[PDB]
């Protein structure tokens, strides 16, 4: 399915996990001293690929990425 | 999975075949009060006092229902994924915190230590099975 | 004073009494039962067509089909085809209707050589219809349905054409 | 059409096929193997422009031909 | 031809007088809020409604004493 | 219960907002960031629910915006009757109508516009107009300049009041909301006095003024012998000699003897012969009848004595069983929102000026309408246009309703929530209709298109052919002719000649004629009622879809205008309820396009043309679309190439200008599809480089330069689509007929 | 105060149309009393 690739620009604001639908998005804590808070794509199965995401993220550019792929019924987001 | 449904005669848009083929998902929550509330596919029905159920075909209608529960005041919503065989999983709140919310339980996933900026050229990698975002 | 305002929001009022009910008693299902879809006539009707009556084989199932098939469709080659104002009018309808036959007899074993997903369920017919969820009975359907296909046109044929002595 | 009406509005359309298939007595026997879905983005601009040009090279073959052939001169 | 001419006669005013008394007959029962504000003089001697119903009621009257004038009248 | 309660002094009267602009929205007002801030102060400027959520600033905002609307309105139609006045050939045209045209423009002499300046008869040179106030202002019979003069003045009076009262009601004296509420006070006021007494005083005005100017201008009384109106009051012994109906005075009327008033209240039923125009006598009685009906019909509500009915008790009590709680619900809907009194009002109205055009044409209402084919053409089309646009918004305002203003605890179980749950089947059933419709209607033509090119014409579905001849219409026709003397007694003629009787010929011409319907016509209805299933499909489903969809489950968060939610779900483009509704505007067009063409070709075939005394017709185009309509290559041969050759070869003539914008609006058209086809992801990176090169040289703008919206891109096409798509029809049709 | 009303003439909309109408009519004044001109004489 689709991935979800998070780079080293984030800074913990949330809002990623908060404008996805489908819950693929988690915040994890971080071991470094940057915060307790780092996103992850963890159910990327779920991941539609509507790039709320990335609309959300307020970088230079996108520390969170979504690169589409290949596509099956959930990503197709097909009730039948 | 306990709980009663929601109170409504009927609607097309609902569940099809594909929830007994493939996979259906359902979502459990507990209200204080009944009230009225829209359904994620048309129509409105009326939540009972405690332990609503409701089946819905795809997972984007339940978090998409969670939202506006939450805005009833209610955050006790569960969800869960519904096999043909009758295996049921807890799905959205594997941890029992919500996502938004840090656990130390949890881990990275598909996290990049570069920026985007320094992805690898697509020339430096091809006829490989690489792709420039690992 | 009230000649209506009293009488509704009660039970006993011929308004308040509902038809449309949900498919089942599950709400959450996508149909909803009417008088169209779940009414006894409808349900009568539907339940004991050929596709769907209980306890025949495949073969008799489409041997009903394709006698109907072949009788209607060889009305629309003859009177409204080419050569429908010569005197060969009516021979042309019966090769034309038995052309769709195989088509159709061939859309039949192509859709039955592919493995087929199901037969469905629904409220105009709870059970599933037959043994139609498999290859071999898609593909007795299909030689029934050309046996009956060429016999109901060739009945449409002599009867049209005949009409005049009967 | 494929260049003005892009996909999102049909793929509701064709939500709605479904259920009536999926619903209406008779044709539940047969079913599709393959789940329909509206065409992609890019495949529509594809679709499109290709109905675009097809219809720009005939159009004027027939006038440039019969225009001249008509006429011969 | 139009309608022939009509002159004035009793029989005219007579069945005026029995469409309002219909019209007062249908007005007392159907209608759900005959008193009002403005309250008439002797209220018994008008059925217990005010000054608004008096000129609803004798309002239809006046129509199906007219639709019936010209009704019979062919 | 509906008292007027009204603030003192709402909000000051000062110029200091006009400086600033961006006052609407707390985002807007921060500052000016970017260009997308100029696009968006104009895309929000009327959208008052966005700026407060206070209902009563929203309510006031648009009961003073009406007001100043109605000033414009005002203004526009004084300077018509103005140019009537200086500018026109009314004074010449009224002596001889029938052979002069009327114009009210004159172009200066300036670089070359001079030739468009055209003898139209009365030594006037000027253009043609075709709008036909000329044949209204002699029905309201107006018969000199100076009288027409004073009209025009009262208007922009009329102007100033109306825009005084939205400065009066806005600034110092605003109701409340419950004064708006009242909407059963509304409805007996517009009923009785706008509709009721508004149509009885012009009962009047055709009595007294129109019937007797326009029977002795009919009777051949030149203009300067005609009296003038207050002569008729005063001196009613000229109206005795007209209308003896008047020497028994008043007495009939209260005596209920009304034959006594059948000189000039009548039931003809038909077009006055001399002028081709229905009788003014008609009219007459026609205002009346309805002033006794709107005024009877207003009395139904309560407003504040008790005698009338609540609207919630007729809604609620029209329940049903296949429909649970019925209308419970909807009466709150319509108090609460404004969207969805605008979606009711706008898509009725709208439907209301298409059914005004077919009136019209069959029944000409005006002196000398019928014989000016220039005038039918351009007043038929014109009102089928402007209805085709408001029927498009009421499904705009409908979806608003759906995304901002539709609550479930109201609409719960009642019809519209029922609606909202089948939306599935409301809509594979009408996809069904538009395929069966679309295979059928139009590909009958491309069989006929086929076998005639192939030499089969016995084959086509034509009249001599097989045939599909439209019966039921055939049938309705014939009962109009024979309703005189049966169904209808105290009628003379049939309604309308186009239904049947005979032949009515105003001068040469002919001014209504038995429209004959053959297979062609057959073909074209359907066609017709094809594209209006799609249309409403597209629209319907905008409206029920607007809410939520399998596809999008939370489409209302996001709102009623979005371009997207991304690329996933496959693509999720174009599912907002605004998107539905820029699709249905081009169905709109190619639905209303084909009803002009059809309007236009068979009446030049068959009705229109000039008649002969002997009694045979000679049409314009002569049968030409009883066997030609009936393919494609017919309207593009007989109708589109043939009508156009006058449109082509104006240049060097009066009808130049006609040219010029009949191909200087497929410009427009094909300047649309730049918008349509493309995407702001190209054009946000060609602006990128461009302002490299202003950077390079210092030219660099303050506010940023950002290429269109999605939405707005889509927007600005469908406007140049339909500008640059009507605009060629507006000249075709213009030039075609005013040589022809 | 009048301050507050030179400012909406100084916006873009106002000050364009005042502009390209001084503008435009300074050409439609040319075109009138020298009619047509299509190159500069030669002396
Ligand atoms: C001169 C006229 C007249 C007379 C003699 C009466 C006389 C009477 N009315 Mg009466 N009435 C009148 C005018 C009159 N009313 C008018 C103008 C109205 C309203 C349009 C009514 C409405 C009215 C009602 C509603 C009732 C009467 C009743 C009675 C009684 C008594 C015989 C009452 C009755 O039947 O007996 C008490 C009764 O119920 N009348
Ligand atoms: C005794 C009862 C009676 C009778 C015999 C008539 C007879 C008639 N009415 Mg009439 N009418 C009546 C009561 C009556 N009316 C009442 C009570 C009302 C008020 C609601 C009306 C209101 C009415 C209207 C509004 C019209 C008639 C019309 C007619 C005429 C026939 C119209 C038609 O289609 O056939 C006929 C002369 C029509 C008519 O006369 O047209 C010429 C017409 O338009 N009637
Ligand atoms: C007497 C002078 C006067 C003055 C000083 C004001 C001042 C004000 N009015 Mg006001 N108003 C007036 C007359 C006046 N009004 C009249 C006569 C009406 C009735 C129509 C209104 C109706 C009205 C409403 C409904 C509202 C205001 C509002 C306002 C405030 C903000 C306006 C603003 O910044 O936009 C200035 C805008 C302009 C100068 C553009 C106006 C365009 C005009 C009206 C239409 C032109 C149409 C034109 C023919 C189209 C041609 C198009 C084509 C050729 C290109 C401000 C205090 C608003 C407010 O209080 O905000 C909270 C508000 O909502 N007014
Ligand atoms: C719908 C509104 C409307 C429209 C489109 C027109 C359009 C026109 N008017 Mg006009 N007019 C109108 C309302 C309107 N009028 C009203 C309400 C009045 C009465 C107050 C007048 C009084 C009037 C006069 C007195 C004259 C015109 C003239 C003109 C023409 C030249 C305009 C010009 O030079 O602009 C100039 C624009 C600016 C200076 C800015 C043009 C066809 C002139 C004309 O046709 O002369 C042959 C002319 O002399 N108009
Ligand atoms: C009674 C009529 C009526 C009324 C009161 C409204 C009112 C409204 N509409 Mg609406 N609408 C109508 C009819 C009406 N509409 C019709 C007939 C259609 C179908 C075409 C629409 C389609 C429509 C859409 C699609 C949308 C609205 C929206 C809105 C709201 C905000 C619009 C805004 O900010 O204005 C400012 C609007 C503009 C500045 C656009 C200008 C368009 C120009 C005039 C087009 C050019 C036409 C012109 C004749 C061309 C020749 C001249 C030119 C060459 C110079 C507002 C409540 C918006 C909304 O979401 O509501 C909340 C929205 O998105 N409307
Ligand atoms: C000429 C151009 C054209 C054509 C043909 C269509 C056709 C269609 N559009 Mg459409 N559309 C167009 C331009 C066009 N569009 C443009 C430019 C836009 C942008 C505004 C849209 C926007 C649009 C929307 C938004 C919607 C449609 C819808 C529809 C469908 C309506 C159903 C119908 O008529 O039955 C089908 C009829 C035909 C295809 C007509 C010709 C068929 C002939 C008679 C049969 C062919 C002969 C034979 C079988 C060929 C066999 C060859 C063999 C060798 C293979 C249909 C598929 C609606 C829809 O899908 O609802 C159902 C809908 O909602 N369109
Ligand atoms: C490529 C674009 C283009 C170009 C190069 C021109 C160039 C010209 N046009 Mg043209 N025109 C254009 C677009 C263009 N126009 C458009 C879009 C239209 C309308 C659709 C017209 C309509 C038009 C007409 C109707 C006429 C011209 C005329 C002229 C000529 C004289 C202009 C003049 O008097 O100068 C201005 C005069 C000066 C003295 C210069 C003063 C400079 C400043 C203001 C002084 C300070 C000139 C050769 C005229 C012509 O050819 O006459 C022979 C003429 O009658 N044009
Ligand atoms: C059939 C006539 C409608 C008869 C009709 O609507 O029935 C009306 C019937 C009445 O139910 P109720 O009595 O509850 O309605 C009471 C009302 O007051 C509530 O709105 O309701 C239904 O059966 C719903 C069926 C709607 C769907 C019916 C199919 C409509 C097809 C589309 C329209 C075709 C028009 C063709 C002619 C132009
Ligand atoms: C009223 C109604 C209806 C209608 C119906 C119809 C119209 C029917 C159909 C019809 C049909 C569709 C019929 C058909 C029939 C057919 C037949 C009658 C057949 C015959 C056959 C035969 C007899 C054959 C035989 C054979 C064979 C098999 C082989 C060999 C040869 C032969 C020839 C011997 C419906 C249901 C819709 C709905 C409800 C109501
Ligand atoms: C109509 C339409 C559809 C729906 C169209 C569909 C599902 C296509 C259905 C066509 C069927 C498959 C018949 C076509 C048959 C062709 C004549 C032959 C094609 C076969 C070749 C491979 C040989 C979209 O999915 C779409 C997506 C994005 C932008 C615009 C549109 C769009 O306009
Ligand atoms: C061309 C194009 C653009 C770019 C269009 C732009 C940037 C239009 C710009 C219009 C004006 C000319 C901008 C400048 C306005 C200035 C104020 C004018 C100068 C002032 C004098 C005239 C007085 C899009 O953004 C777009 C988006 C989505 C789909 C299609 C398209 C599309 O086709
Ligand atoms: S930058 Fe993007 S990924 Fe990082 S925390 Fe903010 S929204 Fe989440
Ligand atoms: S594209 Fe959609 S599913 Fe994927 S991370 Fe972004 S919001 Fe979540």
């Amino acid at each position: 399915s689709h991935t979800v690739k998070i780079y080293d620009t984030c800074i913990g604001c949330t809002q990623c996990v908060r404008a996805c639908p489908t819950d693929v998005l988690e915040m994890v804590p971080w071991d470094g001293c940057k915060a307790a808070q780092v996103a992850s794509s963890p159910r990327t199965e779920d991941c539609v690929g509507c790039k709320r995401c990335e609309t959300a993220c307020p970088t230079d550019f996108l520390s969170i990425r979504v690169y589409l792929g290949a596509e099956t019924t959930r990503s197709m987001g097909l009730a039948y | 999975l306990s709980g009663k449904t929601p109170l409504f005669a009927g609607s097309t848009g609902g569940l099809l075949t594909k929830a007994v083929e493939e996979e259906k998902y359902a979502i459990t929550w507990t209200s204080p009060k009944a009230q009225v509330f829209e359904l994620p596919t048309g129509g409105a029905a009326t939540m009972h006092e405690g332990e609503n159920l409701l089946y819905i075909a795809r997972k984007e209608y339940g978090i998409a229902l969670g939202g506006q529960l939450r805005k009833f005041k209610i955050t006790n919503y569960k969800i869960y994924r519904i096999l043909p065989s009758g295996e049921t999983t807890f799905i959205h709140p594997a941890d029992g915190v919500f996502p938004e919310k840090v656990n130390a339980g949890r881990e990275k996933v598909r996290f990049n230590a570069r920026s985007i900026g320094e992805n690898p050229n697509p020339s430096q990698v091809k006829f490989s099975g690489k792709a420039t975002y690992d | 004073a009230q000649a209506v305002d009293a009488s509704k929001n009660l039970p006993s009022d011929p308004r308040n009494r509902e038809v449309v009910f949900p498919a089942g008693r599950d709400p959450q299902w996508g149909n909803l039962e009417t008088p169209v879809n779940a009414s006894p006539l409808v349900k009568w009707f539907i339940n004991n067509l050929p596709a769907y009556r209980p306890g025949l084989t495949p073969f008799r199932r489409g041997l009903e089909v394709g006698m109907a098939h072949g009788y209607f469709l060889f009305g629309p080659f003859a009177k409204l085809g080419p050569l429908r104002d010569a005197a060969n009018a009516n021979l042309a309808g019966l090769l034309g209707a038995i052309g769709l036959v195989v088509l159709f007899t061939l859309a039949l074993s192509l859709y039955a050589n592919s493995n087929p997903p199901t037969a469905l369920a629904s409220v105009t017919v709870p059970n599933p219809p037959d043994a139609f969820q498999s290859k071999e009975g898609w593909n007795n359907f299909a030689s029934a349905f050309l046996i009956g296909g060429i016999g109901g046109a060739v009945v449409a044929y002599f009867l049209t054409s005949n009409l005049a002595l009967i | 059409m494929f260049l003005i009406s892009w996909r999102g509005y049909w793929q509701e359309l064709i939500e709605t096929l479904v259920w009536a298939h999926e619903r209406t007595p008779i044709a539940n026997l047969v079913r599709w193997k393959d789940k329909p879905v509206a065409l992609s983005i890019v495949q529509a601009r594809v679709v499109g422009l290709a109905h675009f040009t097809v219809g720009y090279v005939l159009t004027y073959a027939a006038f440039l031909i019969a225009s001249t052939a008509g006429k011969f001169g | 031809a139009a309608t022939t001419p009509l002159e004035w006669s009793p029989t005219v005013g007579i069945i005026m007088v029995i469409a309002n008394v219909i019209a007062i007959t249908f007005g007392r029962q159907t209608i759900k809020y005959p008193s009002a504000e403005p309250a008439l003089p002797s209220a018994k001697f008008f059925g217990g409604f005010g000054a608004p119903a008096l000129l609803a009621t004798t309002a239809f009257g006046h129509i199906l004493g007219v639709g019936l004038v010209l009704g019979l009248h062919n | 219960k509906a008292r007027v309660i009204v603030d003192k002094d709402p909000v000051p009267t000062s110029f200091e907002k006009w400086a600033q602009p961006g006052h609407f929205d707390r985002t807007l007002a921060r500052g000016p960031k970017t260009t997308t801030w100029i696009w968006n102060l104009h895309a929000l400027a009327h959208d008052f629910d966005t700026h407060t959520s206070d209902l009563e600033d929203i309510s006031r905002k648009i009961f003073a915006a009406h007001f100043g609307h109605l000033a414009v309105v005002t203004i526009w139609l004084s300077g018509m009757i103005f140019h009537g006045a200086k500018f026109s050939n009314y004074e010449a045209w009224l002596s001889d109508p029938l052979n002069v045209r009327p114009s009210a423009q004159v172009v200066w002499p300036i670089v070359g516009q001079d030739i468009l300046n055209g003898d139209v008869g009365g030594g006037f040179h000027g253009i043609q107009i075709t709008s036909g106030l000329f044949q209204v202002w002699r029905g309201w019979g107006i018969t000199n300049s100076f009288q027409l003069y004073c009209t025009a003045i009262g208007g922009l009076v009329l102007a100033g009041l109306f825009l005084f009262a939205g400065w009066f009601h806005y600034h110092k004296r605003a109701p409340k909301l419950e004064w708006f509420q009242n909407v059963e006070s509304m409805l007996n006021h517009h009923l009785q006095v706008l509709l009721g007494c508004g149509s009885l005083g012009w009962a009047g005005h055709l009595i007294h003024v129109s019937a007797p100017i326009n029977k002795l201008m009919d009777a051949g009384v030149a203009v300067k012998d005609i009296p003038l109106p207050h002569e008729f009051i005063l001196n009613k012994s000229l109206l005795i000699d007209l209308f003896p109906g008047f020497a028994a005075g008043l007495t009939p009327f209260f005596t209920l003897n009304w034959g006594q008033y059948a000189d000039f209240l009548t039931f003809k039923g038909g077009l006055n012969p001399v002028t081709g125009g229905l009788w003014m006598t008609d009219i007459a009685h026609h205002h009346l009848a309805i002033a006794v009906v709107f005024i009877i019909a207003g009395h139904q509500y309560r407003t504040n004595w008790g005698i009338g009915h609540s609207i919630k008790e007729i809604l609620e009590n029209h329940k049903g069983p296949f429909t649970g709680e019925g209308h419970k619900g909807l009466y709150e809907n319509l108090t609460t929102s404004w969207h969805a009194q605008l979606a009711t009002n706008l898509a009725f109205l709208g439907s209301l000026t298409i059914i005004i055009a077919h009136h019209m044409y069959a029944m000409p209402p005006y002196p000398y309408l019928a014989t000016d084919y220039a005038t039918q053409l351009c007043i038929f089309t014109h009102h089928i246009w402007i209805g085709g646009f408001l029927i498009v918004g009421g499904a705009a305002h409908a979806a608003i309703f759906m995304v901002r203003d539709y609550d479930p605890v109201v609409n719960q179980n009642n019809v519209l929530d029922r609606v909202i749950r089948h939306r599935d089947a409301i809509i594979s059933h009408l996809n069904w209709v538009c395929i069966f419709l679309g295979f059928h209607s139009f590909g009958l033509y491309i069989h006929n298109d086929t076998m005639r090119a192939l030499g089969r014409p016995q084959d086509m579905f034509s009249d001599t052919a097989i045939q599909l001849q439209p019966v039921f219409a055939q049938w309705v026709q014939n009962l109009h002719t024979l309703a005189p003397g049966g169904t209808a007694p105290n009628a003379l003629e049939p309604v309308s000649y186009a239904f049947g009787g005979g032949v009515l010929a105003v001068g040469g011409k002919v001014a209504m004629m038995p429209i004959a319907l053959g297979t062609a016509d057959f073909l074209i209805h359907h066609i017709h009622a094809f594209t209006i299933h799609v249309t409403v499909l597209i629209l319907l489903k905008g409206v029920l879809f607007a809410r939520s969809s399998r596809l999008i489950p939370d489409k209302a968060n996001l709102g009623f205008r979005f371009p997207c939610d991304g690329p996933g779900r496959g693509g999720t483009c174009q599912v907002s309820g605004w998107d539905h509704v820029f699709l249905g505007l081009f169905w709109m067009y190619n639905s209303l396009s084909i009803v002009i063409f059809h309007f236009s070709w068979k009446m030049q075939s068959d009705v229109w043309g000039t008649v002969d005394a002997a009694g045979n017709v000679s049409h314009i185009t002569g049968g030409n679309f009883a066997q030609s309509a009936i393919t494609i290559n017919g309207w593009l041969r007989d109708f589109l190439w043939a009508q156009a050759s006058q449109v082509i070869n104006s240049y060097g003539s009066a009808l130049s200008a006609y040219g010029l914008m009949f191909l200087g609006a497929h410009f427009v058209w094909a300047f649309s599809l730049m918008f349509l086809f493309s995407g702001r992801g190209y054009w946000q990176e060609l602006i990128e480089s461009i302002v490299w090169a202003h950077n390079k040289l210092k030219v660099a703008p303050a506010i940023q330069p950002r290429a269109l919206s999605i939405t707005q891109g889509r927007a600005v096409g469908v406007a140049h689509y339909l500008l640059g798509g009507i605009a060629t029809t507006w000249a075709f049709f213009h030039a075609h007929i005013l040589s022809v | 105060q009048s301050s507050y009303l030179i400012k909406f003439i100084s916006t873009a909309p106002v000050a364009a149309t005042i502009w390209l109408t001084i503008t435009a009519g300074i050409l439609i004044e040319f075109n009138r009393f020298f009619p047509d001109l299509l190159f500069h004489p030669l002396p």
